[PDB]
């Protein structure tokens, strides 16, 4: 579940991009 | 948002596999050349590395060739293909009703994507000879000249064939649009599943389709695959079978389906392309050996299945088009030698004003009788024999006069019969109406009403009938035949209406 | 010997042997389906290589599987066992009742009888049908050719000679459904196990249907009218005794031909058929003959493509018949089954050296008289009956005798018309037209003769519902 | 909807195109040891 | 004809038949290492300028190129197996593709010793103790014998991880088509 | 990247490249031509080798020439600054007026619209001709053709749809002409610089050409098609505005594939033509629909050899319409131009809830009863008129009323007839029809109907013929 680099990457700047809509 | 697209994100699936792979050679004319493979079977889906599908359908001694599925501007020369091991499979199940799928079942539709859980392959073999059973229920296909004198029973093959814009897809359409009646009841075992395939169309009409459909409210039953005249050979050839397997599904669940393939000479034409691209031998219209192994493989999956098997049944109507009637063409004798009918339409009648254009000289059922209800029944066989009288001696029809006053009653009674099965355009009625005006029409409550009004009639007898003895009406439907109670019971009504009018 | 496929392009597989070759028409097994595929050898390209033609799909074929060589052309079970029973071009029987229980296996690639084996003596096959055996005689091993569409009786037609057939001369039949529908397959079936033909109680069925159907792949609709003839061969050759041999449609045999030969990449010859048309043609209508040991005759049905009775197919098989019988719509109208045409029905016995010259002017008679009538019918209609002199209306009233005379109530068509089966002898059939000829009946009423069997029935009738 | 269909499929290439920049850093060893460790798997399910 | 016995591997079109026709002969006499070596021999010596144009012009009769290489392959003292090769190829005129054949014969002879190929792109330049440890885990996808022949290859146009080739098997852990994967699953 | 040539045969060029490969569609510069020449590629023959098609002559190529692979497809300027300009198969002008500065480039090779896009509305358009408007009326933003072989008026008939639907049209057009004449080349521009739509001097032109006339090689025969198809495609999209796209002809687009077609090694389908040629004619018909983005009305001009429309080109092509006005030699001949036969004639808009009662049951009518005097042709050729019943000679003067009625002096066939133009607003039409079907006008001559607009024209005809008698 942890393994995934590049997936888990894209959900990380998924929370960025999301905090910054507001 | 984006607290929506990371559950897209993590509905993934990132694993890796030991796969394995060739390379292209070759491309161009959208025919990849792949080398390698060696464990590649026959008719399989393999990958590019690119994105596109392809389906490995030459495999030769050196190279497989492989036909993609889109255009190939997308492939070079050194890519990668890799198998996956599967032969073509689309999904199946009730998921599909009420979408519009393309060739390998995706959702073309926006409006979310297919649920389906249940997959199926394509090349299946038809049920033997011992599954199916005699063909018996008929189809009610709304329409008065096919649903009379040329009538098509469930699990029965029946080419629509004719010339470009005399209303083939027209009729279809009023079949699709017809079974609401059946599919908005009760019983089950006269629910109809339509499916309409759509092949070498342009997406406009596949849109204006799918707006008629929706407009008669008669999609929540129907499902609509298309390999429109953009999408590359292979998924015009596959469409119709993606179409056969969603139907097989039914027919096999015990459930009753239809399936409209609209045309098959042009799964025909992207056949023969696909074919000559890859380079095997040509025959007679430049079509290989296969165009009619093609067909038939496909045609003899229409069944009706025993009880034993679950009593499902899978119609089929074949929409073919023919240049200037040359129903000698190839193709045409390709499919006309395969199915069970054929319901010929022509111009010549189409602007006489015999719409729909039926020709039932050359329309004929190969079940025949049976596929009829027996109140249909009774009144057809009057129907049939006397418009096959009519036909014969209508060449003096221009005369009249001058003849004897058993030919001028001849042509007196088959005017009215001609007129009385002039329909409208998705207008389909229900079998019990269909008896009443035939049966005002074959007894004789017109020849002295004057033709050129008989239109007229139909319509007000209809809603003369419809709207005050839905009971007598009921009491056809529900026993499809005439009681001497019943019989009477129209003959009075018939009579007492045609005075007040 | 084993080897492996090494191409399949669309239905025709390649296979690369080593240590030996099989000589062509041998069949090869496809190891590793479920089920049975079975190769065909057509060609060798050198290398230890030949081209096979598959006799069913394909699709699943992986480059390198096991081709193990059986060694022998496509064998088939022969006994009487696959009697009633219905079985593919491989004969492996798909009617759902078990194996085909025999002793025997017989290739369906035989050769022909050779030419000291022919008999010489043209005889005259016995039907029990009042029309056939008067104007369209049929022969004993003759290529009869049966025309017409669907809904004027054909099926029952078949029926019925079968029936006939098993009972005047104790000979078997066969079955060979060249590109038979299913429905259609499925719906004979059916009414042969009604009309009793076959039976699935007892073991004394008459007919060993054999079912290449429209979808299996073009080589295994050129190969099943050759497992039709090997198990009518048997019967002929191993038992000594006459056999029919329906081949429903004789039109689809040369167009699976022509597919297969487009596929092996043959030159089309003159219109898109085969190179090989008219051999391909020969070498199997040529085992359908009279030998010594019994006889083979065939009734084959055959389609005419766009009304071309000069189109290479017609025109190949038409040099092969020895017989015709135009089954008509129109008349089916009147009521007179069978609906066998009379003035169309040809056959090339119809010569008083072979059936006699009774037999011959007493037809040629019934032919005339038939053709006096329909053309008095023309003058009848235009003008009316007045306009006939007795001299004409006596001709009318006999052609209407006969025309209700060669009317004939079947056996198996019991459960239309109610009517006793009767098989008519020759002779009565003789007798009784060469007397309606002769006038001596010109006063009974002509429903005396409406589907009856010899002519003292006829009279029986007229005595019946003249009172 | 138009909006929002809009903002997504604006959110996806902004994202993505930020990724691909982003793979640029210096995480090749934690790559390779994965990728070592996938063979491992793969070599032990592949017989 | 003649039982002849088959590469272990199968090459195509011409070069693939005089291939296999001079493997199966040539384990036949069991004369392959040495079939080999002249093989490679003949390589050069159908490389040096006068050879190689004297072998291309179509002007000089079939006989004279024959007796040339003929004579060629006296001095050179080759195996009969390999001069009577040159000798067909000479008057079959297939010479002017020599070169595709021994080619061909090596990769006949590769597979014929086992060592199958292989193939490591890497995101970036790489180590030489991860290539290392890379050889050791490969060998274990090998059968009990063969070996590895591992041509490594930096390619920065991938993103990260590695694509790893052996023989056809191709196993793709790129982070690129981790990217393209994610975003077609996404979108 | 660079590659050579190593071939040159008829009009393709095969390319052998040691860099990457150019993928298939890209275009190739040939480096040392006095004119540009681009290549395209179109397969790839293994071998690090590739085969391309020509767009222009293949003169003085020499076996060993560098060619630069370019990158992406043909791109050509588009926007509103190619109004006016008349361009190459590869937008380059012809005008002789200099560059065409622009800021966006277009590729040519691009995808059709997906269903989710499809505009499923549709509504009559007027063009102003009786025959059209009445019997198959035109669907504003739908697919159109003129199917009809040679020398019966396709190219008069589109000069008028032009003339009048152009400039009544606000948003901007697009011709463009697929290997027919050149001299009808120079006759359209002449024309629209006359009619204004294009101006030499301001940036108020209307209309974009396009020429591929047929001196040019095969290989920008098949192509033109395509750009006078993408500059259309651009003003549809881009601009968001309503765009007409005249093309002439759309035969010669499949003719010109199929000349190449042999030599790209590929077995000959059914009649000579390419085994692509359904798929080639679907991936460019189907990125002329309207959308949900943008709307455009296409009319097309279809040629049909030796008037077969049985020939697979128009075969296939009757598939991918609208609104079919086949014209036909059989009424040419009679003087009846335009030479639209009523019959052959489709429209997909002819459904009454589109025209209503009134134009569908006049129209149906008209079919009626010329299908009938069709009917009684057979007879009147062995009795004779006279011998004929009294109820049929009335049908028959009908038909010939009728049949006379349809016909119509063009704007642009001033010259042929000397005639004036007429336009003839539907409800018009409807009511001539009508008034000629109900026997309104059973008194007048035949000849009063021939070559006259509204049917008030007719009965004063009708004075001016009698007062001469
Ligand atoms: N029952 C009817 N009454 C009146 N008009 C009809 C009827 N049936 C069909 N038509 C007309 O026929 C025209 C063609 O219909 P349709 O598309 O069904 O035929 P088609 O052969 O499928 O056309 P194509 O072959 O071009 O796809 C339609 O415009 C429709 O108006
Ligand atoms: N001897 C007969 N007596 C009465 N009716 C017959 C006779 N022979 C045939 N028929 C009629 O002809 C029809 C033939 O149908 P069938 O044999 O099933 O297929 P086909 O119509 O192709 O022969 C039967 O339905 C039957 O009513
Ligand atoms: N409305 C019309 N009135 C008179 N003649 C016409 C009309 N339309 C076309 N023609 C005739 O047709 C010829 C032009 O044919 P054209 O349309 O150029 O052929 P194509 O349709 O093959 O391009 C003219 O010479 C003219 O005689
Ligand atoms: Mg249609
Ligand atoms: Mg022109």
């Amino acid at each position: 579940d942890p393994v995934q680099k590049l997936f888990v990457d894209k959900i990380r700047e998924y929370r960025t991009k999301r905090q910054t809509s507001g | 948002v984006s607290s929506i697209l990371e559950e897209r994100i993590l509905g993934a699936d990132t694993s890796v596999d030991l796969e394995e792979t060739g390379r292209v050679l070759s491309i161009g004319d959208g025919i990849a050349r792949v080398h390698g493979l060696r464990n590649v079977q026959a008719e399989e889906m393999v990958e590019f590395s690119s994105g596109l599908k392809g389906m490995s359908l030459n495999l030769e001694p050196d190279n497989v060739g492989v036909v993609v599925f889109g255009n190939d501007k997308l492939i070079k020369e050194g890519d990668i293909v890799k198998r996956t091991g599967a032969i073509v499979d689309v999904p199946v199940g009730e998921e599909l009703l009420g979408r519009v799928v393309d060739a390998l079942g995706n959702a073309i539709d926006g409006k979310g994507p297919i649920g389906s859980k249940a997959r199926r392959r394509v090349g299946l073999k038809a049920p033997g000879i011992i599954p199916r059973i005699s063909v018996r229920e008929p189809m009610q296909t709304g329409i008065k000249a096919v649903d009379s004198l040329v009538p098509i029973g469930r699990g029965q093959r029946e080419l629509i064939i004719g010339d470009r814009q005399t209303g083939k897809t027209s009729i279809a359409i009023d079949t699709i649009i017809n079974q609401k009646r059946f599919n908005d009841g009760t019983d089950e075992k006269k629910k109809l599943y339509c499916i309409y395939v759509a092949i070498g169309q342009k997406r406009s009409t596949v849109a204006q389709l799918v707006k008629r459909l929706t407009d008669a409210d008669a999609m929540k039953y129907t499902i609509v695959v298309s390999a429109t005249a953009s999408d590359a050979a292979p998924l015009q050839y596959l469409a119709p079978y993606s179409g056969c397997s969603m139907g097989e599904y039914f027919r096999d669940n015990g459930k009753h389906a239809l399936i409209i393939y609209d045309d098959l000479s042009k799964q025909a034409v992207a056949y023969r392309q696909m074919s000559l691209l890859l380079r095997r031998p040509p025959g007679r219209e430049a079509y290989p050996g296969d165009v009619f192994y093609l067909h038939s493989r496909l045609l003899e999956r229409a069944a009706k299945m025993n009880d034993a098997f679950g009593g499902g049944s899978l119609t089929a109507l074949p929409v073919i088009e023919t240049q200037a009637g040359d129903v000698s063409a190839y193709i045409p004798t390709n499919v006309i030698s395969i199915t069970d009918g054929q319901i010929f339409l022509e111009t010549e009648l189409f602007y006489k004003g015999i719409r729909p254009a039926i020709n039932v000289g050359l329309s004929v059922s190969r079940v025949g009788s049976a596929a009829q209800t027996r109140a249909m029944k009774q009144v057809a066989g009057t129907m049939k024999l006397e418009l096959a009288q009519y036909r014969e001696v209508a060449a003096f029809a221009q005369f009249g006069s001058d003849l004897d006053a058993a030919t001028q009653q001849l042509l007196s009674r088959g005017v009215r019969l001609t007129e009385l099965l002039k329909q409208g355009q998705y207008s389909p009625m229900a079998i019990e109406e269909q008896v009443a005006v035939i049966y005002a029409g074959v007894r004789g409550y017109l020849d002295k009403l004057e033709p050129s009004k008989i239109t007229k009639f139909e319509n007000a007898f209809l809603s003369h009938v419809i709207s005050q003895h839905q009971a007598l009406l009921g009491k056809i439907r529900t026993d499809g035949k005439i009681s001497e109670e019943s019989d009477a019971k129209l003959k009075e009504i018939v009579t007492n209406f045609l005075a007040g009018f | 010997t084993t080897g492996r496929i090494v191409a399949v392009i669309g239905a025709v597989v390649d296979v690369q042997f080593d240590e030996g070759l099989p000589p062509i028409l041998n069949a090869l097994e496809v190891q590793g389906r479920e089920t049975r595929l079975v190769l065909e050898v057509a060609q060798h390209l050198g290398e230890s290589t030949v081209r096979t033609i598959a006799m069913d799909g394909t699709e699943g074929l992986v480059r390198g599987q096991k081709v193990l060589d059986s060694g022998a052309p496509i064998r088939i079970p022969v006994g009487p066992e696959t009697l009633g029973r219905i079985m593919n071009v491989i004969g492996e029987p798909i009617d759902e009742r078990g194996p085909i229980k025999t002793k025997q296996f017989a290739a369906i690639h035989a050769e022909a009888p050779e030419f000291v084996e022919m008999s010489v003596e043209q005889e005259i096959l016995v039907t029990g049908i009042k029309v056939v055996d008067l104007l369209a005689p049929y022969a004993k091993g003759g290529k009869i050719g049966l025309f017409g569409g669907a809904g004027v009786g054909k099926t029952v037609l078949i029926m019925e000679l079968i029936n006939n057939v098993a009972k005047a001369h104790g000979g078997y039949s066969v079955f060979a459904g060249v590109g038979e529908r299913t429905r259609e397959g499925n719906d004979l079936y059916h009414e042969m196990i009604e009309s009793g033909v076959i039976n699935l109680k007892d073991a004394t069925s008459k007919v060993a249907l054999v079912y290449g159907q429209m979808n299996e792949p073009p080589g295994a609709r050129a190969r099943v009218a050759l497992t039709g003839l090997t198990v009518a061969e048997y019967f002929r050759d191993q038992e000594g005794q006459d056999v029919l041999l329906f081949i429903d449609n004789i039109f689809r045999f040369t167009q699976a031909g022509s597919e297969v030969s487009a596929l092996l990449g043959r030159i089309p010859s003159a219109v898109g058929y085969q190179p090989t048309l008219a051999t391909d043609m020969g070498t199997m209508q040529e085992r359908i003959t009279t030998t010594k040991k019994g006889s083979i005759t065939s009734v084959q049905a055959i389609y005419v493509p766009a009304d071309d009775l000069t189109d290479p197919a017609p025109a190949t098989t038409f040099a092969h018949l020895d017989a015709t019988t135009v089954l008509s719509r129109a008349i089916a109208e009147l009521g007179i089954y069978p609906a066998v045409d009379p003035l169309d029905s040809t056959s090339r016995i119809m010569d008083p050296n072979i059936v006699g010259s009774e037999h011959y002017d007493v037809a040629r008679g019934v032919q005339k008289i038939l053709q006096d009538y329909k053309s008095l019918q023309d003058i009848i209609a235009i003008l009316g009956m007045d306009e006939l002199s007795e001299e004409d209306k006596l001709t009318v009233s006999r052609a209407r005798k006969i025309q209700r005379f060669l009317s004939q109530p079947f056996q198996v068509a019991e459960v239309f018309t109610g009517h006793l089966g009767k098989l008519v002898p020759l002779k009565e059939t003789i007798k009784g037209f060469q007397q309606i000829l002769a006038g001596e009946y010109d006063h009974l009423p002509e429903q005396a003769f409406y589907m009856v069997g010899p002519i003292e029935e006829a009279v029986a009738k007229a005595d019946k519902l003249a009172e | 909807n138009m909006m929002r269909q809009k903002e997504q499929e604006h959110m996806i290439n902004w994202v993505e195109k930020r990724v691909v920049q982003s793979i640029s850093a210096q995480q090749e060893k934690e790559t390779i040891a994965k990728c070592i460790a996938d063979l491992k798997l793969l070599s032990k399910k592949a017989q | 004809f003649a039982k002849l016995v088959r590469p272990p591997v199968q090459i195509y079109g011409i070069e693939g038949r005089y291939a296999t026709a001079l493997y199966s002969a040539a384990s036949k006499q069991n004369k392959l290492e040495q079939v080999e070596k002249e093989l490679l021999r003949v390589g050069q010596i159908l490389k040096e300028p006068k050879m190689a144009a004297s072998l291309l012009n179509p002007y000089v009769k079939r006989s004279v190129k024959v007796k040339s290489l003929s004579d060629m392959t006296a001095k050179e003292k080759f195996s009969p197996l390999t001069s009577n090769l040159i000798n067909l190829l000479a008057e079959n005129g297939r010479l002017t593709n020599t070169p595709a054949v021994i080619s061909a014969f090596s990769t006949m002879m590769s597979v014929h010793r086992g060592e199958v190929p292989c193939t490591v792109t890497t995101a970036s330049a790489l180590d030489e103790a991860t290539l290392t440890e890379l050889k050791t885990v490969l060998k274990s996808f090998l059968s009990k014998g063969q070996v590895l022949k591992l041509e490594v290859k930096i390619d920065p146009s991938i993103m990260g991880g590695m694509i790893v080739r052996i023989g056809e098997k191709y196993v793709d852990m790129s982070a690129k088509t981790k990217i393209q994967k994610l975003s077609r699953a996404m979108r």
